[PDB]
Parts: C-alpha cells; structure tokens; sequence
C-alpha cells in the first residue's frame, strides 16, 4: 500500500494540503509532522468512541515507544484514502489555509464507506416479546409446555 | 555548635527537560561544537570526554543520547561527561525538532579540588609541624621555614 | 496521549487558533496562559452544571496546590478532542481573531458526541401509575394480596 | 588524566518547581538581593541583567517571570541572565506566597573547602607538571617555578 | 555580570523515569563504602539560614518534590568529611550511588594542605588592610590599590 507508518499519512496529508510535498518544492519540517501526528491520533480516539463508534483497524500508542511517528498503524487497505483526507482537511485550521472544496467532498464519502458496513452489521431486529405465544402449529415446543416465547431477556 | 563545613549533600546529576512544557527528552540527541557556530556539522564539533568514577576519561562520539528520564545514558547513565572550552549546546528532539539552542555556556567542574590545589600553590613544609629538624628536612620540597 | 496536562489544551488550542505552537518565533506571556486555564476551568464548570449537566472525567483544582495549569486532567481520550476545540473556539474574542468554520463545526460534533452517551443512558421510562391494576394472569402477585402497582413512589 | 577537563556538560537553563508537590512553578515571580537581605524590598535589589548573543547585557526589571516549563522567561521567550555572584534568591508564586528562600547561593555549593582554601595561600605555577612553557606561563600568577620539563 | 542565576536547591529524581523519588530516603555514609549498614556512616548536620547547626539522624527523607526535607520546612544538609551517597525509593530498590560526591576528602586533605603550603594572605579577599592584617599570618600580599583613607 505504501502508506503503511503514520509518518506517510502525514506526509500524503500535507502533499494533498499543498503545505510540504515535491510538486511543490518546500519540504516537510519535523514539528509539523509531531503536530499533525498528535492531531491525528486525537481525532481517530474520537471516532472509535471505545467500540460504539466507528469501528476500524487501529493500533493507539501507548506511549512506550517515544518516537510515534514510524510505527505502523492497522488501518485497513480501504479506510487509509479516509484517514488522511480528514486529517488534512482538520490540519489546515492549523495555518491559515482552507480545504478545498474538493477534499471536504472525498472527505464525507470516505467517513461514508467507512460507517456503512458497521451500519449493515448493526440493523438486527429484536427477539419476541415475553407475553406472545407460540401457536399451535409449532407443534414441539407446544408438546414441551414451552407455550410463550422467552423474551428480551 | 558550629563543627566546620565542607560538603554539602547535593544531586550530581543533570535533567533536560523540554522548553514550553514539563516534560522530559524522551531520546532527543545533544550536539555540542564551538561558541557561536553550528555544532551539527563535523567542522564545529569539540572533543567530549566521559569522566568515570575513578579519575578517568574516555572519548565518545558527538552525538549525545537521553534516555526516558532526561538524563544521559550511554549504556548506563553516564557520569558528568566532562568537555573542554566554552560550548554551544543544541538539544534536538526524538524527531528532529530542535528543542533550544545556546551560543555561550560555561559551567565548572567542582569535583578533584585536590589536584587542582596541588598544580596551583606552592610548598612550605615549616618546622612546627616536625618535631625535629633531620625529619622536616626529609620531608621538605623547594622550601622551609622556621618557629 | 501527549495531552495529560491542562496546559497541554491551552496550548494546542493556541496552535488550532494559530497564535503561537512549537515552531513559531514569538510565544504568549505566561499570564495569558493563567488566563485562558481559568476561562477553561470556568467552561467546563458551566457544562457540569454540577452533575446534572454534561457528565465527563473532569478534576477542578482545589487551589490548595497553586499551580492548577500543571496539573492532570482526567479526561477520558474521547473527549480531548472536543475540550480543546471548544477552548479554541472561546479563545478567539480574548484576541482580535475569529475562529474558523472549520473548528466550530468540529467543536459542535465533539460536543454531540460527548452528550450522546449520557443521552442514551438517562432516556428510562416511568413506573406502573398508582390506580393500575395488575391482572390475574400474574397468579403469584394476585394470590399474594398484592393486586395492584406500588407507584412511582 | 586526558586532558584537564574542567568544563561540564549540564542543564543550560535552570528550573524552578513547586515545594510541596512536582510541578513547574507557572508565572512565579523571582526576586534577587543582596547577602542576607530581603529581595522582595526594591532597596536590596541588585542589577539584573540579560545576555544576548552579542555580548551585550541589558538590564531588567527585578521581577522575573517563569512560564509553565520552569524556567526565566522574558516576553515569552527563553533567556540567559547573568548577576553578579553572591545573591540572596527569593521565589514567590502567582498566588502570593513564598517557595523558597535563600540568603547565600554560594553556600550551595557542593565543595566550600575551596573557597577558604583559596584565601590563605601562595598561587605559583610549577614547571613540573605542564608540558611546554607556554602552557605554564599562561596560567601563571604571582610567579613561578623553574622545574624540569 | 559573572555567575548565571539557576536554582541551587537539590531536586533528586528517579533513573529511569520522569519522577520525584516520593518519600525516598538518602543514606549519607563513609568514603568508598556502602551506606546501608548501621556501622558504617558518618554524621549529618542542618545548617540554617542563620549558621547553626543541628545533629540529625541518618535516614534523610525525601518530600513528594524531591527535596530533602526534616518536619515540614526544607533544609540543607551538611557533612564535615567525604561522603558516599545512597538514594533509595519507597519500595527499597536502588535509584543511585555515588561513590565519591567529592573525588577527594576534605578533612585529611585539608590537613595534609596545612602541613605543607605556606601560609600568606592577600588584601583582595579583604575589604579593608587592617582586617586582612588580623587574619594574615606569614605573608601578605597587597594585591589591590588600597585607599589611605
């Protein structure tokens, strides 16, 4: 994939943002990079939200390692286009630049894909009520004297 | 009473710590070089020279280690590392970030005051310390004095 | 998470604004750094409304220790995010500036996901009314002399 | 035993932390004055001064401030400052109460046999434990002594 | 314009991480020794502001800042030999060890130093000559261009 250490989301962030790439000749300074890696990790704490949020491959540093920067992340290889596209459009408040018009689009589409399959797998319908019962064509579970359905329990 | 003083208890060793928060230097790198110049190039560089327990010294290379606590490490946290001359110190962060950057620093070794008095004063045996004179003389060195 | 200490959100919420962070040549006079702890300190006094408001790990400074801009927080990772985005957003009219949309929106959705769970939890439902009749299909309660609800009591 | 050695490599900006717990004392006034005198009197001040990488040396107002990370600030900025020695040292917090006090900084140094060693003697160099002449005769006062080598 | 203003309290931290040794314990104790057993140790003594002095026991104690303090009120801690210095945690591990604080032992070398230097003075340490001729023994210097009056 090629975009395997957080370090690469950074940089491809920075590049979309047009603030250190090589289509423009600037280069990326080691403080931006700490900044935009601490950013980084605030915002993809807050959209996990401890499992009832959106659910993707993520390893958080627990700090044991000082250097963040090169260690790898999880992310799977359809959430990284995701990823690195919000996090450029929350690091431009940083200068004075603003997003354009066309990473806040590829941005929403992203977060979009990325909820939609959790979304599927969420839809589950409840079970019977308690007082309902079991009619007479079951046939078993009315010989076995197992009459209501059980419940929400 | 009022018994003479001589030593105070004190913490020998030195803590780098990052400018604009309270924490420490995680495994930032120190480069020390001459007074004003830039101490990352090999040009500018001094020599830097641990000192063991035992008078001692062993050179090492420039660039300086800092462990979790912000104390130089080496392998195991390393005694005074004692340089020569008036340096520049630029600490740098675990990432390349320069943390702070100093033209002129100057600090002192306090420690072996004896070989400095030594190498610095001049000797006079005396007499009223000998009881007789053959032994003073023994003992005497480029001079002597009487009662 | 590089963000335990509440001088640590006065300090990216200077960066988010773009005042003053790591790389910049010139830095904030402590004093404005006592102040915008104290605003902080007063902002998030207001959301607990004293545990019937927007309930987050927070400990308030007792003043016994006198420098409260040192010490912990106890903010859980999600809400770090939020905090200091809020911090940025009141910040602005202490300066000249205006916050940008950017952080407005963000701090709207920190805020919607720091009630939401709080929202969810407190959503019960009332007991049985007083004058409700439990029916004889109980057949324990209604044999126990116990015919009707005790109340919301 | 190498070479003489003399200069070591420390904390080039000192820090300043709470009494009664470990934390940075953040905008604490410091105040300094003469030998076992009161600082916080502006009568028992004594210059202070800034050192810049010309050279140069600007005084400022007695009242130094600290930032959150302990250390002497001035407009936000991390500075050197250079007094004279012999300088009775008082700390105080943003509250308004005391940290520390001391009357004499020379007093907390860890060898104080130097300081009254260094009045009752004779200073000459012998040329017996330096190499060349040149070597010698530069750090010569009040004479010398003729040696081999 | 000489000396750098810094802090000279001593702050004792912990090896391997940024932390403050609360409630540690310092064994101040012979030179090239081991400080732990009971036998072998030197005495401490506070010294206050003032100049007294005050006989204390042998496990310092360590505030929750790092600082040595005795009752409530921090102190400074003076021994009249070279000592070897034993900082321990609260759960008894090791933190450091000094061997020699001063590579040198003040009392038998300052007595050694006695013996054999000669015993001159100079005006400069002394503000007025009839001062510097009180203590002076031996020799004296005139080192400065003293004032008649």
């Amino acid at each position: 994939m090629q975009i395997k250490t957080k370090g690469d989301l950074v940089r491809a962030a920075l590049r979309k943002l047009g603030v250190a790439s090589d289509a423009t000749l600037t280069d990326v300074e080691p403080q931006s990079m700490q900044d935009a890696v601490d950013d980084l990790e605030a915002m993809m704490a807050e959209w996990y939200q401890d499992g009832k949020g959106i659910i993707t491959g993520y390893v958080f540093s627990d700090d044991e390692n000082p250097p963040a920067e090169g260690d790898d992340h999880g992310l799977r290889s359809s959430a990284v286009s995701a990823v690195f596209h919000n996090l450029a459009c929350r690091i431009a408040p940083d200068y004075a630049l603003e997003a354009t018009a066309k990473i806040i689009a590829t941005a929403k589409y992203g977060k979009e894909l990325l909820y939609k399959q959790t979304a599927i797998s969420r839809a589950k319908r409840a079970p019977y009520p308690s007082r309902m019962p079991t009619g007479s064509g079951n046939s078993f579970a009315n010989l076995n004297e197992w009459h209501y359905f059980p419940g929400e329990q | 009473t009022d018994i003479t003083a001589n030593v105070v208890v004190s913490n020998p060793r030195p803590i780098f710590t990052e400018s604009r928060s309270f924490k420490a230097v995680a495994n930032g790198k120190i480069y020390i070089g001459q007074i004003d110049t830039d101490p990352v190039n090999p040009a500018n560089q001094i020599p830097v020279y641990i000192e063991n327990e035992d008078g001692s010294h062993v050179q090492i290379t420039q660039p300086l280690i800092i462990n979790a606590a912000g104390k130089i490490v080496y392998n195991g946290q390393l005694v005074k590392i004692v340089t020569v001359q008036g340096h520049s110190m630029a600490i740098y962060d675990a990432n390349g970030s320069q943390v702070d950057y100093i033209a002129n620093v100057l600090k002192y070794d306090p420690d072996q005051y004896s070989i400095e008095a030594d190498k610095k004063f001049k000797y006079s045996v005396k007499l009223s310390d000998y009881p007789t004179l053959q032994d003073a003389a023994s003992a005497a060195v480029d001079g002597l004095l009487i009662d």
